[PDB]
This record gives structure tokens, sequence and C-alpha cells, in this order.
């Protein structure tokens, strides 16, 4: 959880 | 919400966007969701109230458009869903607006946490940041208190919080504020939340983890003021949730 995946 | 930020589905990938259906085919936009568990969806109850069945409710995790399918999405039915037993509102407020809903596959079976599908870390006990921290809200909200259609790409912005010596004060909401709800505005009249976006994240990180600090509930006017934006503060339920997830 708070696990915010990274796309930039 | 009136900030200012289209984003998608892996900025926010907790949210759950919750729908309701209809005899004549269609479906109409609610309110929004935080994942918690596989299984469990957690929103405000002032949302199935007027319609408080469970079975004409459908769900969607992994999805960033709001009327058109988004590739690698999970449709859900509600195969239970308890609100909560004291919940109240008057004239202004809403006192303990906080619901549950457990998902199901079509299939038979909850959330396969993946990329898109995220679960948020529930706050621990007595636990809020302090009264300046920005945090962070989104939702397919509406864009003007006025405005009446609920823009097409998900949304977010970023809010100060503010306290009780702040907003319990009489240009604001005197009384009205309670200790089981948050306030949040920016400096003035720029950002806020709004009506459609009930039910879904105030998001601040603490301690590493982005967690659910809080709820979107009511505020009188979208951005407005002197006149905040108030999230049912998670801090106290922490135990009801936790009651009703393992057995009844
Ligand atoms: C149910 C949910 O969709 C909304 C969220 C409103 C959030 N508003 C702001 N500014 N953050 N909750 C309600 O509509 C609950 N009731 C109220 O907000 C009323 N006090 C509305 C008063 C008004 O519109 O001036």
């Amino acid at each position: 959880c708070g696990q915010k995946t990274l796309r930039p | 919400i009136i900030g200012g930020e289209f984003t998608t589905i892996e900025n926010q990938p907790w949210f759950a966007a919750i729908y309701r259906r209809h005899r004549g085919g269609s479906v109409t936009y609610v309110c929004g969701g935080s994942l918690m568990s596989p299984c469990w969806v957690i929103s405000a109850t002032h949302c199935f109230i007027d319609y408080p069945k469970k079975e004409d409710y459908i769900v969607y995790l992994g999805r960033s458009r709001l009327n058109s399918n988004t590739q690698g999405e999970m449709k859900f039915e509600v195969e239970n869903l308890i609100l909560h037993k004291d919940y109240s509102a008057d004239t202004l407020a809403h006192h303990n607006d906080i619901a549950l809903l457990k998902i199901r596959s079509k299939e038979g079976r909850c959330a396969q946490p993946s990329r898109t599908i995220q679960t948020i870390c529930l706050p621990s006990m007595y636990n809020d940041p302090q009264f300046g921290t920005s945090c962070e809200i989104t939702g397919f909200g509406k864009e003007n208190s006025t405005d009446y259609l609920y823009p097409e790409q998900l949304k977010m912005t970023v809010v100060k919080l503010i306290s009780h010596r702040e907003c319990q004060q009489p240009h604001y909401y005197g009384s009205e504020v309670t200790t089981k709800m948050l306030c949040a505005a920016d400096p003035q009249w720029k950002t806020d939340s709004c009506q459609g976006d009930s039910g879904g994240p105030l998001v601040c990180s603490l301690q590493g983890r982005m967690t659910l600090t809080g709820i979107v509930s009511w505020g009188r006017g979208c951005a407005l003021k002197d006149k905040p934006g108030v999230y049912t503060r998670v801090s106290h339920f922490l135990p009801w949730i936790r009651s009703h997830t393992k057995e009844e």
C-alpha cells in the first residue's frame, strides 16, 4: 500500500 | 475538483470510481472510493442514501476516463454494502460519512492488485499531519459549483490543511466543524474539491507511504473565501473499519 508506480 | 491537473489511473491507483445502474441499460457516476484490501472499497455514507441497494451498484478499479473503458480495468459486484450506523447530517454538515463496499469478481474473486489496481495505507491511531501540510485530492468532480457536467478526464489538486483554531472561527463554520473531520483549502478561492468528489481521498503521504488521511464530505460552495472543505478524518474510524472487515 502507498506503492505509487512510476510512469514519467 | 477546482484545482487544475488532469491526471490518470497511475497517479491515484487506489481510486475506485463507483457507479449505479438502471433498468434501462445505462450507468451514472455516484462517488469515489479507496481500495483497502483486495475486496474492500471505502467511501462516504451520503452517496448510497436515497438508493441503498447493494445490488444495483457496479464498481470500477483501474479506470481514468469517465464515460469510457480503460483497458486493464476491473468491474465488480458490490457483494456487501454496509454503511455507518451513526451517519446523520444537518442543514450544513455531515457526520460519520464512511462506508465499506465488499466487492467480488463477476467470475468470483477479489482485486488482483497490479500497476493501476493498487491499495492505500490507513493512517495509524491519533495521527494526522500539522496545519500546513499540503495533501492531494482527486476525482471526476464538478469543475464548478454552477457547472453541471462531470469533466471527462480524472482530476487532481493539492491543498493546505487547517486547524480547529482556524475553522471553528465565526467567519467560517463555527461549531459545525467537529473533531472527527478535517478542514482544507488553499490561500483563497483558487482550489477546492466539490460535488461528485465525495467518497474519495484526502491524500498525504506520512512517514514515507501515502496514506488515507481524509475523505471528502461537505462544504458550502466549492472554493470559497473563508470556507474550507471538510473530510471525514479516518483516524477515529480505524476500529470501525477493522471491526467489520474480518467477521461481522
Ligand atoms: C456527497 C458529496 O458528493 C459532497 C461533497 C461536497 C464537497 N464540497 C466542497 N466544497 N469540498 N457532499 C455534499 O454535497 C454534502 N452537503 C454539502 O456539501 C452541503 N453543505 C452543500 C452546501 C452548498 O452546496 O453550499
